[PDB]
């Protein structure tokens, strides 16, 4: 918040499991925010269920999220288009091309970036971490689902 | 069509990535809820496009969808186009159920 | 190997481009030019 | 190991990071501090080191 | 863009001094008209190729 | 949603235009797809073992 | 501004004033930019008349129109100014700026921040006869905020380990006369 | 070369005394926008050549 609730932690995580299934007293990292930056841990904190709570300070920003808000638009940017536009040169004899398109998902000679080869073959990220982007897929008989 | 070189698709990629850009760049005015309450239903939010006489889409986020702090992808849907002349005052526009 | 898959896989290929520098004449189009204006796009049509 | 120009400069992880991380195979976040870095000696080749 | 352009721009009132106004109120639903009317052309367009 | 900070635009767009400049073999590589965007708001990124 | 090219262009439109009626000028200023297809984008107004009025200009006269990309900051610098004989005398003219942001958002330039950016760039300013072009503002240097992609990698010993995925999210500078100082968090 | 002849004499007030004004903001526009809805008919003229 702009205005934290309590003084001593500005907000508190904790784990829960079987053995431990609620809330505990101090059984968490408790964060506190000064009025000019970082953010530390209140050594009240009991570490107990975790093996170690870093802080990132100063990374502000996250990547592109392709299971978010925009997720539709980004598969189709990144995925759709280049198996689309492939597809469609394999159907008109236009080898030398469509293979140009389908090494935009997927190489199996591997991807040059300035001289050096990559450490990867799928061109795709949320194909190389396996982001499920539809967790409801038997609703209808889709393929594509 | 038939020939389709390599100019073509290229051609007809940046014609897919200009319409690409106005879909991602939307600036989202105002939002109606579609329960009393904010743990079920679906929001429905309204968009603003980056061009002067500026067109307004719209789409959804199911509420149902939403589980262990994250929406699921398939609570939002995608933008939906208004063909209606729209001009309101100081972004003074609302939708409603 | 960067241009394996273009140009260096096959042998028709390989002596496409390799040619193309001692005799680009046998592969210059009069009707069709990499970077032409849009002039000469409509001029073509005028008489196609 | 930066080498802005004239000579190398070394920073090491035992002096340069205030917390260590927990041993892992998996990440090992190694975030130093703000290093000094002297940029006096760059060669401007094209006004662009 | 040219029929959204030429909306935003009739709906400026034109005509100043001890008579104000003369915008054209129906700009933005003559300039959407426009563009449906050229995109049926445009699908026609698409078709014959 | 009282706790929760839910995305609704992207700077995608903003950034792929530095992308753009080159080529689709820029546009469609990894690093356009590392393109990163901003925190919702007053926060913090918090790594848990 | 961001690699993409935009125009600026300054419009005039000629209104009735009354006290009998008497003609006044009202100025606007423009920006469209280039899509991916090639076309151009629709014009976005932005009001400008208290900024040329308040510059004491001539009677058909155009006032002189700065702009620049500037890429710490993410802003575009567009500044007026009245057209002088020299080029010295800018160093002490009054400026009239704004900033324009990535969604076409603009804020006016503070004066003094508007003299910030006249002591870096009054020589690219034009004068009467002499017509000169602007280049990119930057204030003694341009390094990055911060680095993250790489330019070479390498594996470990026997293929099992590797150094992958840093940054330097964080990118300082400041500079004495002759002495460059750079400060990273990697 | 009559679109932008039509468009100019446009932008010319046409009302004067004690109201003033009258000239059509979006002419220019307009203008053009009719050039680029001729030219796809001029286009499908040259392709059914």
């Amino acid at each position: 918040d702009d205005v934290p609730l309590n003084q001593d932690y500005h907000a508190k995580v904790y784990m829960t499991f079987k053995k431990s299934p609620s809330d505990g007293t101090w059984w968490g990292p408790h964060f506190v925010r000064d009025d000019k930056g970082i953010v530390t841990i209140n050594p009240k904190s009991i570490l107990t269920h975790f093996e170690s709570v870093n802080v990132l300070n100063n990374i502000s920003s996250e990547p592109m999220d392709f299971s978010g808000a925009n997720s539709l638009y980004f598969w189709e940017l990144f995925y759709y288009t280049p198996m689309l536009v492939a597809q469609r040169l394999l159907h008109e004899q236009n080898f030398d091309e469509a293979n140009r398109w389908l090494k935009y998902v997927w190489s199996p000679s591997g991807y040059i970036v300035h001289g050096q080869i990559q450490n990867y073959q799928w061109n795709v990220r949320p194909l190389l971490e396996d982001t499920s982007w539809n967790s409801d897929p038997l609703d209808s008989v889709d393929p594509d689902a | 069509q038939s020939q389709l070189n390599a100019d073509t698709v290229e051609d007809a990629f940046m014609s897919y990535l200009t319409s690409f850009e106005q879909v991602a760049n939307l600036k989202v005015i105002s939002a109606y809820h579609d329960n009393i309450n904010n743990d079920q239903g679906l929001t429905y939010f309204i968009g603003l496009s980056e061009t002067d006489a500026g067109e307004y889409y719209w789409r959804s986020v199911d509420h149902s969808k939403f589980n262990d702090g994250k929406f699921a992808a398939n609570a939002w849907s995608e933008w939906h186009k208004i063909d209606c002349p729209i001009n309101p005052y100081k972004s003074t526009i609302r939708p409603v159920i | 190997f960067i241009d394996w898959d273009k140009y260096n896989k096959r042998y028709s290929t390989w002596a496409g481009v390799s040619q193309l520098v001692y005799y680009p004449e046998n592969y210059i189009d009069p009707t069709m030019r990499i970077g032409q204006t849009k002039m000469m796009d409509a001029l073509l049509q005028s008489v196609s | 190991i930066v080498k802005a120009g004239g000579k190398e400069q070394t920073f090491t992880a035992d002096k340069d990071v205030s917390i260590q991380p927990s041993p892992s195979f998996d990440e090992m976040n190694y975030q130093f501090n703000a290093l000094e870095i002297d940029g006096s000696g760059l060669n401007f080749i094209n006004n662009s080191a | 863009a040219s029929r959204l352009a030429g909306a935003a721009a009739d709906l400026v009132p034109n005509i100043f001094g001890f008579a104000g106004g003369g915008s054209r109120w129906g700009a933005i639903a003559e300039a959407t008209g426009y563009v449906m009317e050229f995109s049926a052309n445009v699908m026609n367009t698409e078709a014959d190729k | 949603w009282q706790s929760y900070r839910t995305r609704l635009n992207t700077l995608f767009a903003r950034q792929l235009v530095a992308r753009a400049t080159t080529g689709i073999d820029t546009i469609l590589s990894m690093e356009t797809q590392n393109i990163q965007e901003p925190q919702l708001g007053k926060g913090f990124y918090a790594t848990f073992v | 501004y961001k690699s993409r090219l935009y125009l600026l262009w300054l419009e005039q439109k000629e209104i009735t004033k009354q006290t009998q009626t008497e003609t006044d000028y009202r100025y606007e200023l423009k920006l469209a930019h280039i899509r991916y297809d090639g076309t151009w984008n629709t014009p976005i107004t932005f009001d400008v008349n208290k900024k040329i009025s308040e510059l004491k200009l001539e009677k058909n006269r155009a006032p002189g129109l700065y702009c620049a990309g500037y890429q710490g900051e993410d802003t575009l610098l567009v500044m007026f100014y009245n057209q002088q004989d020299t080029l010295d005398s800018y160093k002490n003219a009054s400026m009239q700026g704004l900033y324009i942001f990535a969604d076409m958002a603009s804020k006016d330039m503070t004066p003094e921040q508007s003299n910030v950016y006249r002591d870096n760039s009054y020589q690219q300013f034009d004068t009467n006869n002499v017509r000169r072009v602007n280049n990119r503002y930057a204030e003694d240097y341009e390094i990055p905020s911060s680095v993250s992609s790489r330019k070479d990698y390498g594996w470990g010993d026997y293929y099992l380990s590797m150094v992958y995925n840093g940054d330097i999210p964080t990118i300082n500078y400041k500079a004495a006369s002759s002495d460059l100082k750079i400060y990273i968090s990697p």
